[PDB]
């Protein structure tokens, strides 16, 4: 499974791989974000194909003892990612598995202010005799966020479906919650507000029928 | 100088045969070595099998019983089938091209030296979900302005509702309007659907440009444009 | 013995050279017991048919093992003869080994002889002044072994390098065993270098020579070893204090017409019987770190057979 | 728990002595050879 590290901002990070090895070594470091494609940093120890930065190395075991730490200097927001050590060495055989998943956390990163949006279900979906208000929450940080609906004044606390925030381009996060309803239920209460609570500010969104 | 390019169904029935392709357009496919690996979900990702530049294929011994890689001549594409799918294979499959180095630290003679493999360039991945449910086509509701901020920046957008399986492809006037676009992460339904949101920030003076919302669900061979307005 | 590989993890070639094995043993008290492992070389085991094995010399002899502070490396011997009797010194450079030498001194004592025990190679021996001599009884028989005695040393670089450790387990009371406990860093193959260059000429000059007791025009070839007891067909001898058997098929490889460096794979032994008499046996305690040992080939141990072809040997 | 071992059994081992011989000592007279004297 993965282990997690954690590492400030600008400073350099010793990423430590396990299962070291019991002779020589030629070992391999990738960079794998969640869903993209992988990218491998190291292939032999110290060399790196065409295009790595300088920032990532690893180290060579010139003489036997030493173990394999993925050194980055200079650690931005874009290095945060899972990274795998494959092992290859003398002693054992053909490595399958690839290492345990490293999760490499930046922290300090800039907090921000959720960017809430509340979208009351459309014309043509009521149409279809049903309801989805979407509350949609773009470019925050940390991604850890509440979401409460209330109706009027009463909490709703039902029908409700939020999804885990995910990150996007932005390095920021995005995440969005939609509460199922039926269209009388819809024009029954007044207005309808998504109250997004991030550490200790929190925002509301009202919406109501026309 | 190589691209890589996975193409798959994304939906395969258990205990059938799943096949997927990766298409490379940089160089020829009988000089470096290639592999498939697959990320699933809640487990690190597993190296599955690869294949030579000599025609010769090694599995992981784990599907081993159930694995095989094939490579196509005349097209440069490699192909992957898994005979025998569970719900277990569900995966983001990615195709990597792979270099052959032995590392060696005595005599050659005496042998004392070992294989090592390693995937500089990949793939950007194809999703492939195992479910016994039926595909289903999205349906698509313009979630129109509220006319939002104080006035200049306002958003709209576009709900593409209960559809399966993932993934929805969204884009905006064909690829004409890139600016505040932002497209969130679905939602499973406790119907066993995933539902989601596309959204675009633009400016109040423009409210018509005729901005149209291009939904492309593959496993349903469904392209779905939607107009928006107030 | 229960005993298993110790997993090279590579192709399942020489798993057995090395082996764990496990069993129980006795302790310092009589009534309690003690089960403990150890590694065994392939050499000093035979199975029994399961992975079950048992000591060589079980079935044929009682063994022993060598005390740790004793020290096999063989040191400089002057012989020496009593009041009224002296020893001769024959100074001919040319000595055939047999019949009258012309220029004879006398000494009380000879000069520091190592007690060397090799086979089909001489190990830091005497060199010889100019040529390279050849002696035999009867050179002509093939029964009789021929002694080649070379005049430029040829050096060999003799190494295990397996990072081997000792476990001292007590077997009664006042008694503690030392076992191979295990092997640090990689698991390699211990083996000798010979510079090929200087073999290539000393085996010239050895059959230029040669040609003086079979004709200039006959072809004489070198091969390895007929058969027989291992101690026979291999150059066998004792390096920093564990006893190396190497396979010398790379050195007498080569057929000589009237007119870099190679390597020879070694194994080690350390239950060795006396070559006079069956039915004691010697364990050999295993000796810690990296063996390295450098030595000059001097002679040979040449057989004939009955153009000639000439294997080495002499037990 | 009750239970003992003799002392030398980690140590050394042991043999007991002949019931005959007796270590109470007698005299010794230490002498020299010929063309050799005590002073
Ligand atoms: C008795 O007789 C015996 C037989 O005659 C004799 O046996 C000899 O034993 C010794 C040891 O006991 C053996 O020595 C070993 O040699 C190994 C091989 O070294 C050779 O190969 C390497 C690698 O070659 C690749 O890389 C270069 C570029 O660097 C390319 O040009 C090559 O083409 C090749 O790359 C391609 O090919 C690969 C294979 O196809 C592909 O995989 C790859 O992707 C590419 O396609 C060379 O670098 C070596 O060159 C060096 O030596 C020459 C002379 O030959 C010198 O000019 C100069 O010094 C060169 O530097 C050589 O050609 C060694 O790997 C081995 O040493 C490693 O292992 C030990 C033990 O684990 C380590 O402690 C040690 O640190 C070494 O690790 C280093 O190297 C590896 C390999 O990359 C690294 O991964 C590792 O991190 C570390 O790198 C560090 O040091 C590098 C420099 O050394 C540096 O560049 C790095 O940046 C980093 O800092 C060991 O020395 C010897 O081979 C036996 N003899 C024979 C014939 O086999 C015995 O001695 C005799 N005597 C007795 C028994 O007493
Ligand atoms: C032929 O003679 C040579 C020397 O005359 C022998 O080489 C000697 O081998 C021994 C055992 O391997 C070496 O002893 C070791 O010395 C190192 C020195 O650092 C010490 O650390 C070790 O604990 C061990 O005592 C000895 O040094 C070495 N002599 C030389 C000059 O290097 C060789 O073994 C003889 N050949 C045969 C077959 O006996
Ligand atoms: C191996 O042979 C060489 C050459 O005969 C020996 O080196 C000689 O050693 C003697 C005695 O120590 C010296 O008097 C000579 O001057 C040395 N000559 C040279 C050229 O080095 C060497 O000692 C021999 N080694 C062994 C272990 O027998
Ligand atoms: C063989 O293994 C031993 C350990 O079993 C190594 O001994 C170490 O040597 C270093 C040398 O600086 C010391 O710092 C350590 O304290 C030693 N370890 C112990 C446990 O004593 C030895 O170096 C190895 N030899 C080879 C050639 O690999
Ligand atoms: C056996 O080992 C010795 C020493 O390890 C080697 O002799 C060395 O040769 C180099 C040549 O490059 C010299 O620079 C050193 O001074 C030599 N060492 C000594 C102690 O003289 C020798 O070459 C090896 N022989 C073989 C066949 O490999
Ligand atoms: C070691 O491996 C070899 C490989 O064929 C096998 O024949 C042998 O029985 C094995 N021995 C033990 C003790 O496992
Ligand atoms: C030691 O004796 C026990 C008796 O129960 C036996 O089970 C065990 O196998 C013996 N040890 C070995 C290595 O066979
Ligand atoms: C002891 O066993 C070995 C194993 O093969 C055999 O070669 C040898 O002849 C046996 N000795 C006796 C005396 O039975
Ligand atoms: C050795 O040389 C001497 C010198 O004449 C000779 O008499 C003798 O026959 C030779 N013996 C052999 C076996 O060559
Ligand atoms: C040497 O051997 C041959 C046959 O092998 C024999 O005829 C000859 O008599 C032997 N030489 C001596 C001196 O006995
Ligand atoms: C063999 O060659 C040598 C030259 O060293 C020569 O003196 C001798 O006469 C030759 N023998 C024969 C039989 O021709
Ligand atoms: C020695 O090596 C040769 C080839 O290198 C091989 O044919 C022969 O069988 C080997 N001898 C032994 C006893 O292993
Ligand atoms: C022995 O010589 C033959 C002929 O040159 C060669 O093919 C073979 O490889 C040699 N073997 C060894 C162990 O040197
Ligand atoms: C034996 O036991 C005694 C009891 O204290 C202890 O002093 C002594 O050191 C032990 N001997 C050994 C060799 O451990």
């Amino acid at each position: 499974y993965v282990s997690p590290l954690s590492v400030a901002l600008g400073e350099t990070a010793r990423i430590s791989c396990g299962r070291q090895a019991l002779g020589s070594r030629a070992v391999q470091w990738y960079q794998h974000k969640p869903g993209q494609a992988p990218i491998l940093l190291i292939y032999n120890n110290q060399d790196r194909p065409s295009g790595i930065p300088e920032r990532f190395s690893g180290t060579p075991d010139i003489n036997f003892g030493t173990t394999a730490t993925l050194t980055i200097s200079g650690v931005e927001v874009g290095d945060e990612a899972d990274y795998y050590c494959h092992m290859w060495d003398s002693r054992s055989g053909f490595s399958w598995s690839f290492g345990g998943a490293t999760r490499l956390t930046v922290l300090s990163q800039p907090k921000a202010a959720p960017s809430v949006t509340l979208f009351p279900p459309s014309s043509e979906e009521l149409q279809a005799n049903k309801a989805t208000l979407v509350c949609l929450i773009s470019d925050f940080y940390p991604g850890a966020v509440t979401v409460a609906w209330k109706a009027d004044s009463s909490p709703v606390k039902a029908g409700v479906e939020t999804t885990t925030p995910s990150k996007q381009s932005n390095n920021k996060y995005a995440a969005s919650s939609y509460l199922s309803l039926t269209p009388e239920q819809w024009k029954s209460h007044k207005s309808y507000s998504c109250q997004v609570t991030h550490e200790g500010s929190t925002v509301e969104k009202t919406v109501a029928p026309t | 100088q190589v691209q890589l390019q996975e193409s798959g169904p994304g939906l395969v029935r258990p205990s059938e045969t799943l096949s997927v392709t990766c298409i490379v357009s940089g160089g020829s496919i009988s000089n470096y070595y290639w592999t498939w690996i697959r990320q699933s979900p809640g487990k690190g990702l597993e190296w599955i099998g690869y294949i030579s530049d000599r025609e010769t294929t090694t599995y992981n011994p784990s599907l081993n019983s159930r694995a095989v890689i094939s490579r196509d001549t005349s097209k440069n594409q490699l192909s992957l089938q898994l005979r025998s799918v569970t719900t277990a294979d569900t995966a983001i499959y990615f195709c990597a091209t792979a270099r052959r180095g032995q590392r060696i630290y005595g005599v050659v003679s005496f042998g004392e030296f070992f294989y090592y493999y390693y995937m500089d360039v990949w793939g950007k991945g194809t999703a492939v979900t195992v479910s016994s449910a039926s595909t289903k086509g999205p349906s698509v509701f313009p979630l129109a302005p509220s006319s939002s901020t104080s006035g200049g920046t306002a958003a709209l957008g576009c709900l593409v509702k209960d559809y399966f399986p993932e993934p929805v492809t969204v884009s905006w006037n064909s690829g004409a309007l890139t600016s505040g676009v932002h497209t969130f992460p679905a939602v499973l339904q406790s119907s066993g659907l995933y539902s989601l949101s596309s959204v675009v920030t633009v400016p109040s003076s423009s409210l018509t440009q005729t901005y149209i919302c291009n939904v492309n669900h593959k496993p349903s061979n469904t392209k779905v444009d939607k107009k928006v307005e107030p | 013995l229960q005993c298993t590989n110790v997993t090279n993890n590579i192709t399942d070639d020489m798993r057995g050279e090395l082996k764990n094995c496990s069993f129980n043993m006795t302790t310092e008290l009589r009534d309690k017991k003690q089960k403990v492992y150890s590694l065994f070389y392939r050499l000093d085991v035979v199975q029994i048919n399961n992975k079950e094995y048992r000591l060589i010399n079980c079935n044929t002899s009682a063994i022993t093992q060598a005390c740790p502070k004793v020290s096999f490396e063989p040191i400089p011997i002057h012989y020496c003869a009593p009041a009224g009797f002296a020893i001769l010194k024959c100074k001919d450079k040319k000595f055939n080994g047999t019949g009258p030498c012309p220029s004879v001194s006398t000494v009380q004592c000879t000069h520091g002889i190592k007690p060397v025990v090799s086979t089909q190679l001489l190990l830091n021996g005497s060199l010889a002044e100019e040529e390279v001599i050849i002696r035999s009884e009867n050179i002509t028989n093939n029964a009789k072994n021929i002694l080649v005695q070379l005049n430029t040393p040829v050096q060999i670089n003799c190494t295990r390098p397996n990072n081997n450790t000792v476990k001292s387990i007590r077997i009664g009371p006042g008694q503690w065993f030392y076992y191979t406990g295990d092997i640090i860093g990689d698991i390699r193959q211990a083996h000798c270098n010979v510079s090929k260059a200087t073999w290539n000429e000393t085996l010239g000059k050895v059959v230029k020579q040669l040609r003086k007791h079979f004709g200039n025009n006959t072809i004489i070839r070198f091969a390895n070893s007929s058969g027989g007891d291992l101690e026979v067909t291999t150059h066998s001898f004792n390096c920093g204090g564990e006893f190396f058997y190497c396979n010398t098929s790379g050195l007498f490889n080569s057929t000589w017409i009237s007119n870099d460096s190679i390597t020879l794979p070694c194994r080690i032994k350390q239950i060795i019987n006396m070559w006079q008499r069956i039915g004691q046996a010697m364990y050999a305690p295993p000796i810690q770190g990296v063996i390295r040992c450098v030595s000059n080939i001097t002679g040979l141990i040449l057989t004939r057979d009955g153009t000639e072809t000439f294997r080495p040997g002499g037990g």
